């Protein structure tokens, strides 16, 4: 009143899991990245 | 199966998978993973008549 070995499970775990959450605003690629405004300017071919 | 019909001559290009127009719209539509052929000749003298 040290405990870093505990703290860097907790924050490798949640920043890992920040990551998955931020890749899905990309593109990669495409238009756009939310699966309704590609859907709704294009016809489905 | 084989399907027969007459349109005008540049409206074959709506004979195709994944097309739009008052043909493939409404008239004939073909689905978009199509597997056969289409055929198409001009027939203006047996057709068309004064």
């Amino acid at each position: 009143s040290a405990l870093g070995k505990l703290q860097d499970v907790v924050n490798q775990n949640a920043q890992a899991l920040n990551t998955l959450v931020k890749q899905l605003s990309s593109n990669f690629g495409a238009i756009s990245s939310v699966l309704n405004d590609i859907l709704s300017r294009l016809d489905p071919p | 199966y084989a399907d027969s019909f007459v349109i005008r001559g540049d409206e074959v290009r709506q004979i195709a998978p994944g097309q739009t127009g008052k043909i493939a719209d409404y008239n004939y539509k073909l689905p978009d993973d199509f597997t056969g052929c289409v055929i198409a000749w001009n027939s203006n003298n047996l057709d068309s008549k004064v």
